[PDB]
């Protein structure tokens, strides 16, 4: 069935820079219309928008950490990889990865993987 | 408008500009 | 965040519930596509509503939802304990996709 | 080089048919006695398409093999070929000296006479051979081909001819089997404007009215 | 396509059912022009140019003929003699983007208005009334593509809508194209009606002598009325005569 699934180093030293892969199945990222972003949600706070790329190789962030987000994608691996420099402690939280239409906002979300900025 | 001698008579002919002085557009007679 | 909602709301099975969510004019617009997303603790959000009161399939059908000008309304016909979970409205602004500051829903 | 036209390049300009009637078209048409122009291969240049080129040689070799259209030499072709005859767009790039993407296609002392017309993005082609300085006479060319798409050459001791179209205006004498059996370029001269003005191509002894004339205006002024 | 080098497709040799368009009804908007879009299924066309492209929703009302505005001034006119049929839907929820979608574009201004039904793709700096500027934008001198930049917080009237027109001709050659209706015998003698290639008239159908030229589909009266047809199945040249008629 369509779903996403993160993954990568949940813990990450601060000076290094988090890379984390979304594998998804079920539908092809060149598909028109058909994008991937993620979300992350720290404890007990709402849920920030990060990134979000299309089929068409174009990509959007958000502009508050536009700086810092860089995400790339390998359609032939059905793989989106998102990398963020510079992990401040508080950037320690669950993250997303979920399928994207303009009708449906983020329709399926994947499980979600946590991350950890610390020792 | 064109004064024709029949055209099976001959393919001569001529022509008349009813309402303008000459020398405005050969043998020629206003 | 640009979406703000109530950060609790209280019902009894039965009863309609509404939880309201505010935009902010200078980057809603239209104020489309607003949807609203049902977040039991520890789990991924599930889209619920996508457009207002329009249903992505595996609708459960008691779920339903309204809007009125830059207020948006999520709507839960006979409460059931189930309900009880955070909910996100979340809409577009020109700069980026954005949620509301949720609403821990109380079903008693 | 130049001969005279003479008559020659009538062609069937929308093939509604029609018999022992005479009937009016007008259309970028051949002028009567327009001023061909006569090459020999014994080079064969570039020339400038205009509105569209009447063509005809008398080379019994099939020397000539075909053409090529459209600036820079996006394109067309069109060759003869063994027992074929092709036609292809590209932007092709060939020699200025040739001898023997989409829509490929593929079809089938004489002098071999051709139009070339394109109007509506429509590149009409209408063809006539007959026996044989062009030939003094008159015959006009059949429709062959209408396949859709500005300078065009000849593809290759051989000599042909080539004229240019303009919009002029056309009596036509439908024979009783359908054949355009002879035409009138009402442009040419008085004579030939008087038997358009009547539909005839005999006019008895007579005045008549041809039309209306004015000095156009030379310039525009402003206060 | 861009509303800037819009498409065009042949579309040809072939059986259409425009009834799964006009009762689709799925899009937005539907119009017509010399045909209504019922009639218009039991019609054949020498040709159909379907042509398509993406503009602001408010732009869909210059899609028609004689409209003026830069979409009908700099990027796709109609001629007033226009027949066919203009479609065009929301399709936000396919051509916004978060941030704009930036993928589309239009020629913002133009030394002239394009043709009725040409397309332009070039791309030159328009000139100022200054000196031409070369390539260099300034004070006039500006690149003429400007683009909508789509996203989903924005007006209905300024959503995307794509758009699709589609055009047709019914010249002397053959039909190429017609809707779904079945063909029957040719009862060729009796006052009848008929519709051949969709020329639709009454007489007696008879066999003729007129001895067609192949290209020939049709044949006149020194009236200009119809006279023959070659019976598209039978490639047969039969005569029409006027029924039965006169003063009593
Ligand atoms: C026109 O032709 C006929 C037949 O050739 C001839 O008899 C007649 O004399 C000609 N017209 C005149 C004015 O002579
Ligand atoms: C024709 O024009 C000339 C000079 O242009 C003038 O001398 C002469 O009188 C004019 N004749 C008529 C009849 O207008
Ligand atoms: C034919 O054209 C040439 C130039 O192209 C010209 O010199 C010649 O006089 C023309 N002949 C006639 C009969 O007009
Ligand atoms: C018409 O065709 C028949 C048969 O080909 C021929 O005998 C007759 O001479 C033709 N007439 C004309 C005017 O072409
Ligand atoms: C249509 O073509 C088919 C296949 O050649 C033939 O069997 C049939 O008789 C044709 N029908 C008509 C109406 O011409």
């Amino acid at each position: 069935q369509i779903t996403l699934k993160e993954s990568g180093p949940t813990l990450v030293k601060p000076t290094q820079t988090l890379t984390l892969t979304c594998t998804f199945s079920g539908f092809s990222l060149s598909t028109s219309g058909v994008g991937v972003g993620w979300i992350r949600q720290p404890p007990g706070k709402a849920l920030e928008w990060l990134a979000l790329i299309y089929w068409d190789d174009d990509k959007r962030y958000s502009p508050s950490l536009k700086s810092r987000l860089t995400i790339t994608k390998d359609t032939s691996k059905n793989q989106v990889v998102l990398t963020m420099t510079n992990m401040d402690p508080v950037d320690t939280a669950t993250y997303y990865c979920a399928h994207h239409k303009i009708e449906r906002i983020f329709d399926y979300w994947g499980q979600g993987t946590l991350v950890t900025v610390s020792s | 408008s064109v004064i024709t001698p029949g055209t099976n008579t001959s393919n001569q002919v001529a022509v008349l500009y009813q309402d303008v002085n000459c020398t405005e557009v050969s043998n020629v007679f206003q | 965040s640009a979406l703000a909602q109530p950060a609790s709301v209280s019902g009894s099975p039965g009863q309609s519930i509404t939880i309201s969510c505010t935009g902010t004019s200078s980057d809603v617009g239209a104020y489309n596509y607003v949807s609203w997303y049902q977040q039991h603790p520890g789990k991924a959000p599930k889209l619920m509503i996508y457009d207002v009161s329009k249903r992505p399939s595996g609708v459960s059908n008691r779920f339903s939802g309204s809007k009125s000008g830059n207020t948006a309304s999520l709507t839960i016909s006979g409460l059931q304990a189930e309900d009880e979970a955070d909910y996100y409205c979340s809409s577009y602004t020109t700069s980026s996709t954005v949620f509301g500051g949720g609403t821990k829903l109380t079903v008693l | 080089a130049y001969t005279n036209s003479f008559t020659r390049g009538v062609y069937y300009p929308d093939k509604v048919f029609r018999s022992s009637v005479l009937h009016s078209t007008q259309d970028l048409f051949l002028p009567f006695f327009s001023n061909v122009t006569w090459f020999h291969a014994i080079d064969n240049p570039v020339l400038p398409f205009n509105d569209g080129v009447y063509f005809a040689s008398t080379e019994k070799s099939n020397i000539i093999r075909g053409w090529i259209f459209g600036t820079t030499l996006q394109s067309l072709l069109i060759v003869n070929n063994a027992t074929n005859v092709v036609i292809k767009v590209c932007e092709f790039q060939f020699c200025n000296d040739p001898f023997l993407c989409t829509f490929e296609y593929v079809s089938q002392k004489n002098l071999r006479e051709f139009v070339f017309k394109n109007i509506d993005g429509y590149f009409k082609i209408y063809s006539k051979h007959t026996p044989i300085d062009l030939p003094q006479g008159f015959s006009a060319l059949e429709p062959l081909v209408d396949l859709p798409i500005t300078r065009f050459q000849t593809l290759l001791a051989a000599a042909y001819y080539v004229g240019y179209l303009q919009p002029r205006t056309f009596l036509l004498k439908y024979n009783e089997n359908g054949t355009i059996t002879d035409a009138v370029d009402c442009a040419l001269d008085p004579l030939s404007e008087t038997k358009c003005t009547l539909k005839s191509f005999t006019v008895e002894k007579g005045i008549y009215q041809t039309s209306n004339f004015r000095v156009q205006p030379t310039e525009s002024i402003v206060r | 396509a861009s509303v800037y080098a819009w498409n065009r497709k042949r579309i040809s040799n072939c059986v259409a059912d425009y009834s799964v368009l006009y009762n689709s009804a799925s899009f937005s908007t539907f119009k017509c022009y010399g045909v209504s879009p019922t009639k218009l299924n039991d019609l054949c066309f020498t040709n159909v140019y379907a042509d398509s492209f993406v503009i602001r929703g408010d732009e869909v009302r210059q899609i028609a003929p004689g409209q003026t505005g830069k979409i009908a001034d700099y990027n796709y006119k109609l001629p007033d003699d226009f027949t066919g049929c203009v479609i065009a839907w929301n399709s936000n929820n396919l051509d916004s983007k978060v941030g704009g979608n930036y993928n589309y574009l239009y020629r913002l201004f133009r030394k002239s208005n394009l043709k009725p039904f040409e397309r332009d793709i070039s791309t030159e700096i328009y000139q100022a009334g200054s000196t031409p500027c070369n390539g260099v934008e300034g004070f006039n001198c500006y690149f003429p593509l400007q683009s909508y930049g789509f996203q989903p917080t924005n007006g209905v009237g300024y959503q995307p809508y794509r758009v699709v027109v589609l055009s047709f001709e019914l010249l002397h050659a053959p039909a190429t194209v017609c809707g779904p209706k079945k063909s029957t015998n040719l009862v060729k003698n009796k006052c009848v009606n008929f519709n051949f290639n969709g020329l639709t008239g009454t007489g007696v159908l008879t066999e003729s002598n007129k001895k067609f030229l192949p290209f020939q589909q049709f044949g006149r009266d020194i009236a200009d009325t119809t006279d023959a047809v070659r019976d598209p199945q039978t490639l047969e040249i039969l005569d029409i005569t006027p029924c039965s008629f006169g003063g009593v």
